[PDB]
């Protein structure tokens, strides 16, 4: 006789922040990227007129990355009797809470920050409020290239006929694979899906984290449920003093027979230009 | 932090499974407090395992005052018609 | 206390963090999480209602006799509140095997301060940073 | 059939690190084991001591063929192989060492300033760990390396580093395996035995005084009354010399030695230990009955000589294909597509029984075979080399006829 | 808090010893040495007088909504403080951002105990020995 010596997984969240976003690694934990001022146009004047001056002017974005953390402590008699490694397994966890920290501080600054907005007032919420999010960003003179989405959004434009209707799609990719279609990551002229989890916003309601401006979904009045925006003009930043990226530490207490493992990272994000970015609304 | 007897952990306890397993094997009814100590009941969450005498082998085995055919011992759930 | 995952219940992990870990005998069955008092030369046994009565809370499920592992003063706690509380209340023993507010309370101290607020039957986060005995 | 793998190997890691399969607190462990010395090192010292530490050659097959001018002087791709890696009997011990100890070695190609080859540089193999893809294959390798209170940490291309793994998982592995953290526990347990086997000795390993005083069911003696026997009766001021007087009520009790086989705990240890890291007991210092002579000696001795073999082979082939022919390629005007060998030699020949084999059938082998067998320059005369009968019985023949 | 060698000013080192260091969000600018009070959940902010509101002391200079390090009541530190005090002299937040001692203020027990003397507006040393929260 010996012990079914498994153990079932949890719930795990989506994780598209580190594709999903231009990625700084940053030699500082604090830091700025200079922003150049808009396009002019260039003024009428008469002949031998003294041409005035209206040159480039700047301005920073900041990032001050906040150090993201996780750990667990464990008695050495329970890491000596586990079915499983605790040690391997608690690694995982901290690695895991880091990285969907991280896509919280991504989707949180993405989704408030966006300057746009096209509210579907219930009605056509597929593939034209996409076409209309594009439009809202066009109108401001950027173009995005990525679309962030939230699960009710996705089950919503894949009932679209449009899509769900292989003829009206050009494939039947939708209707056999839905979001593992290539259509879905290549629609309105957007060149990349990223799609998100539900609990990945900050609502202010999880411990230590104070909340978004926004709601986070796609099943009522005034919920955010998709980000249409240039990946290019959203940062994500990471910082870490030992390295490049996360840092996990496995440690023994000095004088209490404990074990432990702890998880860091710093990251910030930040918007360029907020106005390459448009939120859908329910 | 996490004790080997925190509630959280008592699943990960390979002697939590054993000590299980155990009781399962060794008792004739579901009423624990008749079997065991409030130790056990306690440290291996006992309510919570399915004890009620049917996986005791005790349970199904002949065991009878006058034995003419030396056939006590016998477990009925290994007669043909099982 | 407890936390629902679909199906699942999944016990709560008391000790949040804290470095001061102590072990006694419980003078009586015990459950993780409740609030304990000195009962007897190191014997340890549930709080009553008010003050005077706090060593740190059980840390484990045990039967009358065991030895237990407490959580002292110094460490923060996931712990059961019977009323609703908020940041920066100050929370005592209920007598319940819960803590309840010092303003609740017939007493004027408290054990430990809510670091983050809960509903009544709810699992508030608080540091625990005194303890009580018979001062008469 | 196809010309990419299409089987699936396991090995693509979730987490930002791929995988990790070690980390680099384990490799740590690693370095940890070999630095704390003792009969533990000493074991694995004796491990990488058998498989390389007698030394090495270089064969090429059409080796002649390849006579070429390099610098106005011929060279053959032998001879320049030889004069590319100068030490290198000191090289295969030190990185078939790190390959038994750590899960590869692995280092760097360096070149002088002029960009003429200059070594294989090996790298601390505790402070790099590989990062591989979908078929297993390593495409970058991640250094974390220790400075004043912390770590740095960079990331190298597989382009430039080379890497040899003498134990692995699968014929497929290319990460893998310490055979340190493959025998952990057993090394765990040798070392809680040795503490515990000290820590008796010191307790019931020697007899102790204990003085009694006072009348059973009579007066009481105190704390007080005691330190006055105490002074009379010390250790630290007592000789062989020393004699005692006393009244009735004064007894001089021992505290014997309490026996324990320490020597079988021990034995028990090393049987335990050597046998898991696949050595012979003789290894740790143990004999054995009915082991020592015949048959039963001859099979644990032929088991060593074949798992020396077994990694001989490993590090040989992996040696070659990532370090010698990339140098022969770039540095080098042979092909490196030239059949090289690279044999490591046998540590426990015994050169008599060669000897004897000679003897009897050197009638049936070349002047040359018979060089390589005793381990000498083959003849400088390719006749006398290539010809079967002694190049001593040609001599006499040549001269006297 | 400043220290003067020669012409040169320099940054006081709040933490004298202690590993009681614990992190919250600022819900406001806040600067070194600062006594800071639970605001909201896990959110601290400058303590008022006269007791009550007190949880530990800001290790560095933040801004609103930064996450922020607190010395907490087992913790040895400089701090600056209003008045002249002295060795064995108990003290408590001023609301200006300094300590005071439990003489001036209308509370009646203080939060840190004064190790070393200093007069008006100069740093002391002193051990942080409890922690004060809303009792009603
Ligand atoms: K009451
Ligand atoms: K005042
Ligand atoms: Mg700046
Ligand atoms: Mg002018
Ligand atoms: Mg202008
Ligand atoms: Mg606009
Ligand atoms: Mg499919
Ligand atoms: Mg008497
Ligand atoms: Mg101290
Ligand atoms: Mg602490
Ligand atoms: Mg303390």
């Amino acid at each position: 006789e010996q012990l079914l010596e498994v153990v079932m997984e949890g719930r795990e969240l989506r994780k598209v922040a580190r594709e999903a976003s231009n990625v700084i690694n940053a030699n500082t934990r604090v830091g700025d990227v200079p922003i150049a001022s808009d396009e002019e146009f260039a003024r009428p004047t008469g002949q031998g007129a003294e041409i005035r001056d209206d040159g480039e002017t700047y301005t920073t974005v900041a990032w001050n990355a906040t150090k993201l953390t996780e750990g667990s402590r464990v008695t050495d008699e329970m890491r000596d009797q586990a079915m499983v490694d605790l040690i391997e397994r608690n690694i995982q966890r901290v690695g895991a809470s880091l990285e969907n920290g991280i896509n919280r501080v991504f989707l949180t600054e993405l989704v408030d920050n966006a300057q746009n907005n096209h509210d579907t007032a219930g009605s056509n919420q597929g593939y034209q409020a996409l076409n209309s999010a594009v439009g809202e960003v066009d109108k401001d003179d950027f173009r995005p290239d990525t679309y962030v989405t939230h699960p009710d959004y996705r089950t919503q434009l894949f009932n679209d006929t449009n899509l769900a209707y292989a003829n009206r799609a050009g494939t039947n990719e939708v209707l056999r694979n839905r979001e593992d279609a290539p259509i879905v990551g290549d629609i309105a002229g957007l060149d990349m899906h990223a799609a998100m989890s539900s609990a990945t916003y900050d609502d202010g309601t999880d411990i230590g984290w104070s909340g978004g401006s926004e709601t986070w979904g796609f099943s009522s009045d005034g919920d955010k449920g998709a980000v249409v925006y240039d990946r290019d003009n959203i940062h994500t930043i990471l910082y870490a003093p030992n390295g490049q990226d996360v840092e996990i530490k496995d440690y023994e207490d000095p004088i209490r027979d404990i074990t432990g493992v702890n998880g860091r990272l710093h990251v910030d994000c930040q918007y360029s230009q907020g106005r390459s970015s448009a939120t859908v609304q329910y | 932090m996490q004790l080997r007897r925190s509630p959280g952990m008592r699943p990960m306890d390979r002697d939590w499974h054993q000590e299980r397993a155990r009781a399962r094997e060794q008792a004739y009814s579901s009423d624990l407090t008749s079997q065991f100590s409030e130790s056990e009941i306690v440290k291996y969450e006992l309510d919570t395992a399915q004890i009620d005498g049917s996986d005791n082998p005790r349970t199904y085995i002949w065991n009878r005052t006058i034995d003419l055919f030396g056939m006590n011992g016998t477990d009925v759930r290994e007669l043909r018609n099982r | 206390a407890t936390e629902t995952q679909g199906e699942h219940t999944f016990p709560v992990e008391v000790l949040i963090s804290g470095e001061e870990l102590r072990g006694y005998t419980a003078g009586e069955a015990l459950s993780a999480g409740e609030p304990v008092y000195l009962s007897g030369d190191y014997e340890v046994s549930a709080s009553s209602a008010d003050g005077g009565e706090f060593l740190g809370v059980n840390l484990y499920d045990v039967a009358s006799g065991e030895p237990v592992a407490l959580a002292g003063d110094d460490c923060e706690v996931r712990v059961e509140v019977s009323e609703q509380v908020t940041a920066n209340d100050e929370i005592l023993p209920d007598g319940l095997g819960t803590f309840e507010t010092v303003a609740t309370s017939a007493a004027s101290a408290g054990v430990a301060i809510v670091q983050e607020g809960a509903a009544s039957g709810e699992v508030c986060e608080a540091y625990i940073f005194a303890v009580q005995g018979t001062t008469a | 059939a196809s010309s990419t793998p299409q089987t699936n190997v396991d090995s693509m890691g979730g987490g930002q690190f791929n995988g990790q399969d070690l980390t680099f607190e384990d490799l740590r462990d690693i370095k940890d084991v070999r630095d704390s010395g003792g009969q533990v090192a000493q074991l694995m010292d004796y491990k990488a001591l058998l498989n390389f530490g007698e030394g090495c050659e270089i064969h090429v097959e059409g080796d002649d063929e390849t006579k070429q001018l390099v610098d106005g002087e011929p060279m053959t791709l032998s001879e320049w192989l030889e004069d590319a890696f100068p030490h290198l009997d000191l090289l295969v011990l030190d990185l078939g060492g790190d390959a038994l100890w750590y899960p590869y070695a692995v280092g760097e190609i360096q070149e002088t300033i002029t960009g003429e080859f200059k070594e294989a540089l090996p790298a601390e193999p505790w402070t790099l760990m590989p990062e591989s893809d979908a078929q297993g294959k390593v495409q970058a390798w991640h250094q974390r390396t220790k400075t004043h209170g912390g770590y740095q940490t960079q990331t190298l291309p597989a382009d430039d580093l080379w890497h040899i793994v003498i134990n692995k998982a699968s014929a497929r592995d290319e990460v893998g395996i310490s055979e340190v953290l493959r025998n952990k526990d057993e090394i765990q347990a040798f070392k809680q035995n040795e503490a515990a086997i000290n820590q008796a000795i010191e307790l019931h390993g020697f007899p102790q005084r204990h003085v009694k005083v006072g009348k059973e069911d009579g007066a009481p003696v105190r704390d007080n009354d005691l330190r006055r026997v105490r002074t009379i009766f010390d250790p630290r001021t007592t000789d062989a010399n020393t004699a005692y007087f006393t009244g009735q009520d004064v007894d001089v009790e021992t505290l014997e030695a309490h026996n324990f086989d320490y020597s079988a705990i021990h034995e028990m240890d090393m049987r335990n230990l050597t046998t898991a890291l696949g050595l012979p007991l003789e290894a740790g210092n143990v004999g054995a009955d009915g082991l020592g002579s015949g048959k039963p000696a001859e099979l644990r001795f032929a088991l060593l000589k074949l798992a020396i073999k077994a990694n001989q082979r490993s590090f040989s082939v992996q040696f070659v294909e990532r370090v010698m022919r990339p140098v022969v390629r770039d540095y080098s005007p042979f092909d490196h597509e030239a059949d090289i060998r690279l044999e490591i030699n046998d540590p426990l020949e015994d050169i008599g029984e060669v000897a004897d084999l000679i003897q009897q059938v050197g009638d049936y082998m070349t002047n040359e075979q018979v060089a390589e067998k005793l381990d000498l320059p083959a003849p400088e005369d390719d006749e006398v080399a290539d010809s079967y009968r002694s190049p001593a019985d040609m001599e006499k023949d040549e001269a006297g006829v």
